[PDB]
């Protein structure tokens, strides 16, 4: 079985959850549209950081090519979206 | 009900149970339901066919073949006699087939059955067998393919040519 | 339907090398490739002027949809997938090893220098001058 | 007595599934799975009375049905060999395969094609009880390769992934290889023997075995993982994990060896081929104790243990010991059939990760499945005193001493330990740290299919190898006197690797940058690329040199079409003038009467 | 290609290379901020060959710091799935013909598949006027496939709506 | 490239296609399949092997219990044979 | 093999194998990319009927010139062939050797 | 035997006078309806072989061979329609008339006692097949891969006429019969050198040994689907077969001479067997295929053993039966995608699910799979070349494992790994497609039950 799909509420409340333990920028800012590099200035070796922990926190796919160019959370989780069977 | 001589079974020679300790009964609970259960519910239906089959009989003959001069009164061609000789060769021959398979089953059963005594009671059965397969092994073994009478009949010849040198060597 | 032209005879010289760039990948490099199909040719092996290649690996990395593996690309297939996808190796950098292997043998040559002496059964081993070894040899006597 | 006809009806129990899985072609999507599995029970009691039998009498009827053909002067039929070996076996193999079919039913039942799944599993089981209980050679071939085909099918259960199929002809070409060894064999027992039968041959010892006997050899080396030939298992892993366990316990790898005990008296002889024996089974046992190590892949681990076990296996038909042997054989086949049962609640419990790396601590909502890894574990160890004990710590006893040539009980002191350290391993890792892995814990343990099958196999495991312990007829004197030191070393051995581990993986000072030279020889200097690759490009220089052959002969017969294209220079040779063939004929005419004037 | 993914594919497999190393997460940690801090010295100069030097010779440092079994998760090429269920995957245009009998089996799916059928048979001209329009001589330039303005479908649609994972 | 539109469907162009099927699967399946198996599954005696057996059984009995040595080689008897000479 | 040396790329080795090479690559994609409705059959591509047409060796029939060649396949057909010749005549002539003189312990082999 | 060669000839109006579209029902019908009898054929027993008429009698290789003949049109026949299922009538009935009258020489040549008549029919057996192949062969440049075809066969087969009627005048009749009974040793010398060559090599040609075997390859992959079951599973078999005959004379003439061609034959079964497995064009790969296991066949012949025959004859059939079937599965693969080559379209175990049943159970039945005829016939031919020379095995049995490579080769990367996906053409199977497995592979698996029918005369 391996029941439990993830949904859309979920991955929200996933990627924005771990963005939230994200030490170093605080939860003050944090949304889907909230932008991930221009707003929080992040490095993008950083960024390559966040992309990284968040497949470990998926555990899958992520090809370099596509990590690189990821940036906003809504488009994290669109690509976690389509990527994962997601939609209703 | 096959020809006892052929095929001997020995003494069955089975022992007598002794119960020597007092427990349950495993097996024999079992042996004798089964014998409940197997044995007589199919005993009825065999015996049934047996009756059914009885009420008319059949009577089918094994048959026979008669003899003929085979290969030595035949005339070095005009095949009208050699037909008759060759072929018949080969009658007999796939008889001899059927000696060696015999003897070969005998010596298969006897070590089943003798058990881990296996060069105990087998060295009869197994010497007749050397017997017989070297005979074979003598006359028919090597000719080929395309065989009748002619290349039989040639091996003979070479062997008693040759142990005619052996004889007058012997001397 | 099957052009006049779909592939083979090389060697005629001045604009045969363009024409095998068409119908085919065509650069610099690849103006070199077609010519390095007339190049590994040389005198006829049978190999005919169909391009040529590496043997280097272009392999599933997650994009691009590569070579005959799984096929998105309409792109030349060199000689080799008769050979790579289901059953290869084709290129890496690898250990290239071949000591270990054999120095493995060496332990099965060491055993075999141990073929013709033995351990032995009891008690124990080596003391040895001309002693006994299981045969029990001499005499018999005791009174 | 004819309660062993009814040993023979458990055969054909086997065989009523397939023809319902066909005939009716409806009510088997009422859940048949439940249905064979059913089956195999009435095949495990109905199959559990003739043991009973013949542990009291003995009695041990062969029966031949009715004759396959005839030809010359042998009769091949067929058989239903009652050894004790296939008495003793048939119901280790219904028994753990009944196991592994209810874990299936709990596997498989997301995938859509389990009915289909069944009907092969089952099949691979009837391939495996006609090969063990038939006596006749040409039988045992039967069983051979039909065991061998069906590792094809089952390791190759995933259409698509090239790396799976791939794995599977693989396997399927090893044991072709071992075929070859196998009809070497028969063909030798024909022209010197009369006869395959596996009665005869055991009648008549012929005083030279040397051939055919290594021919044995190899193909026991087919199946059986032994060396020179590995990449078997690490490969065959890529089937689906139930497979993967009736395939390293019960059948196969196992039926490797299974044939040399077949043939023990003929092998009690030959020192030359115990030679061989624990020449070879030593290499294994140690060799994939050196390749075994740091491969991190759970399932990996578990095969090259099995191979370890095989290797020892082999070394105890060296000197004569079979039995022993045997009995390790079944002993095996349930703890490492429980090993892969258990490792799969791991895995599929996990989503699937199945790396050693990742994983987490031993209990966490994971009681009765860890509690399975340090039955199955701690079994798998040598056994401190508990059931596989009663096979492998007599197998160092006796192995231990008398004749053996010596390099092979160091042989068998190191393996053991190192299988003790693959314990310590999968322990250390497995069952050891905080939970490190994918969050999100999907874990579930609850459902009666798992426990009610480690259930029962871990229940009978424990009891089952103290059955088969004092049930053993005597066959040999037992060593039984054993002197210090080499007395005191079985367990010893397992703690000295036991601690020594420990204290390896335990207390690691900080691990980054380099690794040692031995762990990238570890998981290898290359003995399954080298092979595979290496001897991959061999049949394509061959068709180098076929394409030499063709283009010879197509250039020959372009050397008779040349023939012919300069053949038309002798129809061309005509210049087409009048004053050219008119009055050369006239003077070559003239030299028709001159050739005819002397001719 | 350029110093941004190679940089940065370094680092990220690098990182890979390290998890498979060690053991309990946190040795992980620390290390990994050694290494952060490894290039996190780097990056502030501008200067252009000093630079891709200083890298390839990351490049063999980091040659040494592969371990043969680099830890691979699941669904990417690697031992455990890349299409475990690949036997699973059945294709649209399959279906297209069934049986009339078995195509009345489940009456209402092929109503909105028919609605698609009509979806994408009303397209395709639409889709080739744009490309058609777009593409600059060749369309040479081009591995992407930019939008449609009006109001529709984004035009090369139709295998892109893809059998899905299991 | 013409297919069918598989209405139903089967060998041929259409409304013959039942009677295709029905000779094929009859004359195929039926017929020669179910009744020539039976007929070459118990045929008389072929090649003659039973009666072989059967024979061989008669004459090895024969040639214990009157004590001659079955199987004696020597395909003809020497007593009637002439041999070349040197 | 061995990704290695980094290579710098220079100038025209860039513009060139860059906007060349994707040139022709990211034309044939889009080219077998139509992928439109209304095909039954197969897309045909005219790849790999080069591979075909040349692996049927088209210049097989036509000759071989020796430079090599003839070395290359006459002694690669030559020393295992005519060795393997040589060593089953020998194992036939002694195998018939101990048939006809001494023993070859055949003894009962019957079937043969 | 009359009463098997009228009833085909009746055959052939059957076919002309007829309405349209009844033409392949009346045939089918008729022609299992032959089968039945063809099935008849089989009195045979004890030691002298049947003679129904002092013209042409059956041995038994002679009947196991007819009755595959016989069975094997109506699947034939069968199989060959859409391939077409368009044209004018005259295209149909001309192509049944040509594969009648094909079977017609066929039942000629396998029941002819004398030899002169059975070469006569031999050459009168080529041509329709050349007939049927070259007229449309779906023509790839036609390669005029018939007719200078025929040249490879007549090239050095003529000759074979000469040595015969030799043996005529020299000892009177060429009844197979009383050429039995009077055959007397030929010494070892250069005349019997130039005649045992002579008719050994006119054989050899048709079942290709290693040196010969381009002939078949090109030959096999321009025939119609009917064509190529005519091909393989019969036509290599008329070689061998009259192999089996002729050798009869020749005694010791085949040792001295046997061994070249035995030792070619033993390494051009592992050298075919070899470039079988990596080509691409499936067609091709059952071609070669059928090259090394006739390869085999020659080495069971030239050596003498009786086992030799048994597992040979019993080659013969399996190897007919599995061959043609595989045959005819690559043709049901071919009409789904138009193709031939191999590697182009994949998948087909989640398309056409059944269809993997006959693949696989197919190819198994060419793996040498343990109570298969084809491991029957194989096995007893290892059996005889291994009492010939202790040393072949390493040949033979590497021929075993390579033979299991590509064998299982072939039932992968056709039918496994992927789906290609712009396919988008391949209707699901067929009843008739169905019919022509089953029809194949069911009897090849009943004759694994009771095959004493079909090993050989000497049994
Ligand atoms: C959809 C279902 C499909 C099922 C497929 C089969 C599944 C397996 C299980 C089958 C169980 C039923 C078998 C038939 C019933 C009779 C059995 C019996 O009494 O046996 C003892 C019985 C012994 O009595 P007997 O007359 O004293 O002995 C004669 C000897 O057996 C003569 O000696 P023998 O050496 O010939 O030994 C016989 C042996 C060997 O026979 C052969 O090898 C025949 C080879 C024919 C080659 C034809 C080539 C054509 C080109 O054959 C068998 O044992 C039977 C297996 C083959 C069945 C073929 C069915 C058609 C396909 O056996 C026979 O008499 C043999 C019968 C003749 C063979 C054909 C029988 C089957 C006819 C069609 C039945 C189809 C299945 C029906 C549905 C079943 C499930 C719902
Ligand atoms: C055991 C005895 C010793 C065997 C030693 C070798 C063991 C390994 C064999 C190779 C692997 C076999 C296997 O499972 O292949 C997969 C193959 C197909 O499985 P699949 O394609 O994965 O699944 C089917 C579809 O997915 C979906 O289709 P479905 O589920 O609707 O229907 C499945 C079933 C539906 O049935 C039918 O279509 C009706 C067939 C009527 C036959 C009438 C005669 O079969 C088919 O549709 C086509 C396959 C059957 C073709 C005709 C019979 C071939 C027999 C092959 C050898 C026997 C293997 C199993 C033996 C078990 C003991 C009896 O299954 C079989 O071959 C099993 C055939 C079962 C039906 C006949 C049963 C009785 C036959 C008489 C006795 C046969 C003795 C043969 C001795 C060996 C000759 C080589």
């Amino acid at each position: 079985s391996d029941a439990p799909p993830l949904t859309l509420e979920g991955i929200k409340d996933r990627v924005l959850y771990v963005l939230k333990l994200y030490d170093k920028i605080d939860p003050e800012k944090l949304s889907v549209n909230s932008h991930f590099m221009k707003d929080l200035g992040l490095d993008s070796l950083d960024q390559v950081e966040i992309i990284m922990a968040m497949e470990d926190e998926f555990g899958f796919e992520i090809p370099d090519i596509d990590a690189e160019k990821l940036m906003c959370p809504q488009e994290i989780v669109d690509y976690i979206a389509d990527k994962k069977d997601v939609y209703e | 009900s096959w020809d006892k001589d052929v095929y001997p079974e020995p003494p069955r020679r089975t022992p007598a149970p002794s119960p020597q300790t007092s427990l349950p009964n495993p097996i024999t609970y079992l042996t004798k339901a089964f014998d409940l259960l197997v044995d007589r519910p199919v005993t009825l239906v065999r015996e049934f066919i047996e009756r059914q089959h009885a009420k008319n009989k059949y009577y089918y003959y094994h048959r026979e073949f008669r003899r003929v001069p085979d290969i030595t009164e035949c005339h070095e061609k005009d095949v009208l006699c050699m037909f008759e000789a060759e072929m018949q060769w080969k009658r007999d021959y796939k008889v001899d087939q059927e000696i060696v398979n015999i003897i070969q089953e005998r010596l298969k059963a006897c070590q089943q059955r003798e058990g881990e005594s296996h060069r105990q009671n087998c060295a009869k059965e197994l010497q007749q067998f050397t017997q017989v397969v070297k005979a074979y092994q003598d006359r028919y073994h090597d000719l080929g393919a395309h065989y009748s009478a002619r290349k039989c009949l040639a091996k003979q010849k070479q062997r008693m040519l040759a142990e005619r040198k052996a004889t007058k060597e012997a001397a | 339907a099957s052009h006049i032209t779909k592939d083979m005879l090389p060697g005629p010289y001045p604009k045969t090398p363009e024409e095998r760039a068409a119908a085919a990948k065509k650069y610099n490099m690849r103006v070199e490739d077609y010519e390095p199909y007339p190049d590994d040719g040389m005198g006829y092996g049978d190999y005919p002027k169909l391009p040529d290649r590496s043997q280097q690996e272009r392999d599933p990395w997650y994009d691009w949809d590569h070579p005959d593996l799984r096929l998105n690309w309409g792109e030349p297939m060199h000689w080799d997938l008769d050979m790579y996808i289901r059953n290869r190796v084709d290129t890496s950098p690898t250990p290239v090893n071949w000591n270990l292997m054999c120095k493995h043998l060496f332990g099965f040559v060491a055993f075999m220098l141990f073929m013709f002496w033995v351990g032995e059964t009891y008690p124990t081993y080596q003391p040895v001058g001309p002693k006994q070894y299981p045969y029990n040899n001499l005499y018999l006597e005791r009174g | 007595m004819n309660l062993f006809s009814s040993l023979t009806l458990v055969t054909l129990i086997l065989l009523t599934m397939p023809i319902a899985a066909i005939n009716f072609n409806t009510h088997k999507f009422t859940n048949y799975p439940l249905y064979v599995k059913t089956t195999i029970s009435c095949a495990f009691i109905t199959s559990m009375i003739p043991t009973m039998m013949f542990i009291h009498t003995g009695q041990e009827m062969i029966i031949s049905n009715w004759h396959w053909l005839t030809i010359q002067t042998l009769k091949l039929s067929l058989s239903f060999k009652m050894d004790f070996f296939s008495m003793m076996f048939v119901p280790v193999a219904l028994f753990v395969t009944w196991s592994i079919m209810e874990f299936s039913m709990w596997y498989m039942h997301s995938d859509p094609n389990i009915n289909q799944f069944f009907k092969y599993l089952l099949l691979f089981l009837i391939t495996m009880l006609i090969l063990v209980t038939a006596n006749n050679l040409f039988q045992l071939f039967i069983g051979w390769e039909g065991v061998g085909i069906m590792s094809f099918l089952l390791i190759g259960w995933w259409y698509g992934r090239t790396d799976a199929n791939t794995a599977a002809l693989q396997a399927i070409l090893y044991n072709r290889i071992g075929d070859i060894g196998f009809i070497l064999a028969m063909a030798w027992f024909l022209i010197n023997l009369n006869t395959w039968d596996l009665q005869q041959i055991f009648m008549l010892n012929p005083n030279d075995s040397n051939l055919p006997l290594m021919g044995l050899i190899l193909a026991a080396t087919g199946k059986s993982a032994q060396f020179g030939l590995h990449p078997w298992l690490p490969s065959a892993m890529e089937g689906p994990t139930p497979v993967s366990a009736l395939l390293h316990s019960s059948t196969m790898v196992v039926a490797g060896i299974f044939l040399l005990i077949r043939f023990y008296p003929l092998t009690e002889n030959n020192k030359f081929g115990q030679s061989i024996m624990l020449c070879l089974g030593a290499m294994t046992t140690l060799f994939t104790a050196m390749c075994a190590l740091t491969q991190n892949d759970i399932k990996k681990i578990i095969a090259f243990s099995t191979s370890s076990q095989l290797g020892l296996m082999m070394v105890t038909i060296g000197i004569n010991q079979p039995h022993l042997a045997f009995l390790h054989i079944c002993t095996h086949a349930f703890f490492k059939a429980m090993l892969f049962m258990c490792s799969g609640s791991i895995i599929h419990s996990l989503n699937d990760e199945q790396d050693i790396r990742k994983m987490g601590g031993l209990f966490k909502a994971m009681p009765f499945t860890t509690t399975a890894l340090i039955i199955g574990s701690l079994a798998l160890t040598g056994m401190p005193f508990l059931t596989g004990f009663y096979s492998k710590d007599l197998i160092i006893e006796s192995a231990n001493t008398s004749y053996t040539n010596a390099w092979a009980l160091l042989m068998t002191l190191v393996a053991t330990s190192f299988t003790a350290i693959y314990s310590t391993r999968i322990i250390f890792f497995a069952l050891l740290g905080q939970p490190r892995f994918p969050t999100l814990i999907n874990i579930n343990e609850n459902n009666p299919f798992l426990i009610n099958s480690i259930k029962r196999l871990l229940i009978g495991s424990l009891f089952a190898g103290f059955i088969i312990s004092n049930n053993i007829p005597p066959m040999t004197i037992p060593q039984m006197t054993m002197p210090h030191y080499l007395k005191m070393t079985a367990l010893t051995v397992t703690i000295l690797g036991f601690i020594l581990a420990l204290e390896i993986s335990n207390t690691t000072h900080y691990l980054k940058f380099n690794y040692p030279s031995n762990t990238f020889k570890f998981s290898n200097l290359l003995g399954y690329y080298p092979t595979i690759m290496h001897r991959l490009t061999p049949y394509m220089n061959l068709t180098m040199s076929q394409k030499s052959a063709s283009s010879l002969l197509d250039l020959i017969w372009l050397e008779t079409i040349l023939p012919k294209t300069i053949s038309l220079a002798q129809m061309k040779m005509s210049t087409t003038i009048t004053s050219q063939k008119g009055l050369i004929k006239l003077y070559f005419l003239s030299f028709l009467i001159t050739i005819l004037i002397s001719t | 290609l350029t110093h941004q993914q190679k940089v940065l594919q370094l680092y990220k497999r690098a990182l890979r290379h390290l998890e498979s190393r060690c053991v309990h997460r946190d040795k992980y940690r620390y290390f990994a901020c050694l290494l952060r801090a490894r290039f996190d010295e780097h990056k502030n100069e501008k200067d252009m060959v000093k630079a891709t030097q200083l890298l390839r010779e990351a490049e063999k440092e980091f040659w040494h710091g592969q371990h043969p079994q680099p830890y691979i998760f699941p669904e990417s090429p690697g031992g455990t799935s890349y299409e475990r269920y690949e036997c699973y995957k059945v294709p649209e245009w399959c279906l297209d013909d069934w049986h009339p009998s078995e195509k009345a089996m489940y009456p209402d799916y092929f109503a909105k598949r028919e609605q698609w059928k009509k979806l994408r048979r009303e397209s395709w001209e639409r889709e080739v006027k744009q490309l058609q329009e777009e593409t600059p001589v060749g369309g040479p330039r081009t591995e992407a496939l930019p939008p449609a303005r009006k109001q529709g479908d984004l035009p090369p649609l139709w295998w892109h709506i893809v059998t899905r994972p299991r | 490239y013409e297919k069918n539109p598989d209405s139903h469907g089967y060998d041929k162009d259409p409304a013959v296609d039942v009677w295709n099927m029905r000779v094929v699967f009859f004359f195929g399946f039926s017929i020669v399949l179910v009744l020539g198996s039976t007929f070459v599954a118990y045929l008389p005696d072929y090649r003659m092997q039973e009666w072989a057996r059967r024979e061989a059984e008669r004459l090895v009995k024969y040639r214990e219990a009157h004590g001659l040595p079955l199987m004696e080689s020597n395909c003809f008897d020497p007593s009637k044979i002439q041999l070349p000479e040197d | 093999l061995d990704p290695a040396e980094y290579d710098i790329s220079s100038e025209t080795r860039k513009a060139q194998a860059e906007r060349l090479a994707i040139r022709s690559r990211l034309k044939r994609e889009y080219q077998l990319q139509y992928n439109d409705p209304s095909r039954r059959g197969v897309v045909e591509d005219p790849a790999l009927i080069r591979w075909t047409c040349a692996r049927s060796a088209n210049v097989y029939p036509n000759f071989r010139p020796n430079t090599k060649t003839s070395l290359l396949g006459a002694l690669f057909g030559i020393g295992p062939l005519i060795f393997w010749y040589y060593v089953f005549k020998t194992d036939r002539d002694r195998k018939e050797k101990l048939i006809q003189e001494g023993k070859l312990d055949r003894t009962f082999n019957i079937s043969y | 035997m009359l009463k098997y060669i009228i009833p085909t000839m009746m055959l052939m109006p059957l076919t002309w006078l007829s309405k349209n579209s009844m033409i392949w029902i009346n045939t089918t019908l008729h022609s299992l309806l032959i089968s039945l009898t063809s099935l008849l054929l089989l009195n045979q027993f004890g030691d002298n072989s049947l003679n129904f008429s002092l013209t042409f009698f059956s041995d038994s290789l002679s009947t196991p061979l007819l009755i595959l003949t016989m069975w094997l049109l109506p699947l034939m026949l069968m199989a060959s329609q859409h391939h077409l299922s368009k044209e004018n009538l005259a295209r149909k009935k001309l192509f049944i008339s040509m594969l009648i009258l094909l079977q017609l020489f066929l039942i000629m040549t396998f029941t002819a006692t004398e030899l002169i008549f059975f070469y006569i029919m031999f050459e009168a057996t080529l041509v329709p097949t050349l007939i049927i192949i070259t007229r449309w062969g779906n023509q790839t440049e036609r390669l005029n891969a018939g007719l200078y075809f025929l040249f490879y066969t007549l090239a050095g087969s003529l000759p074979l006429l000469v040595a015969l009627i030799y043996i005529q005048n020299t000892m009177g009749s060429l009844n197979f019969l009383i050429l039995q009974y009077w055959v007397q040793p030929m010494p070892n010398s250069w005349s019997n050198t130039f005649m045992w060559l002579a008719c050994m090599m006119a054989f050899m040609v048709k079942m290709p040994l290693y040196g010969l075997h381009l002939w078949l390859p090109k030959a096999h992959v321009e025939a119609p689907i009917a064509g190529s079951m005519v091909l393989a599973a019969i036509l290599l078999k008329l070689g061998g077969y009259g192999m089996m005959r002729i050798t009869l004379l020749l005694n010791p003439i085949t040792d001295f001479m046997a061994y070249p061609f035995i030792m070619l034959s033993l390494w051009g079964m592992i050298m075919t067997s070899s470039i079988c497995l990596r080509q691409t064009d499936l067609k091709s790969l059952i071609a070669y295929s059928s090259v090394s296991h006739m390869a085999l066949v020659i080495v069971a012949i030239l050596i003498q053993t009786p086992w030799s025959y048994m597992g040979a004859t019993a080659l013969m059939i399996a190897h007919g039966l599995t061959s043609s079937m595989l045959f005819c599965l690559a043709n049901s693969n071919y009409e789904r995608v138009h193709s031939r080559t191999m590697i182009l379209a994949r998948g087909l175990q989640t398309l056409l699910p059944l269809m993997a049943a006959w693949w696989l159970l197919a190819s198994l039945t060419n793996l040498a799979l343990p109570p298969s005829i084809n491991l029957i016939g194989e096995l007893f031919v290892v059996m005889s070349t291994f009492s010939w020379s202790n040393i072949t095995i390493i040949l033979m049995g590497l021929n075993m494992v390579i033979t299991a490579l590509y064998s299982l080769y072939m039932l992968i990367t056709t039918q496994r790994g992927k789906h290609t996906h712009h396919i988008n053409n391949i209707l699901p199977s067929f009843t008739r497609e169905n019919a022509l497995m089953s029809l194949h592979m069911l009897p090849l698996l009943l004759l694994s039950l009771n095959p004493k029918i079909i090993l050989g005369p000497l049994y």
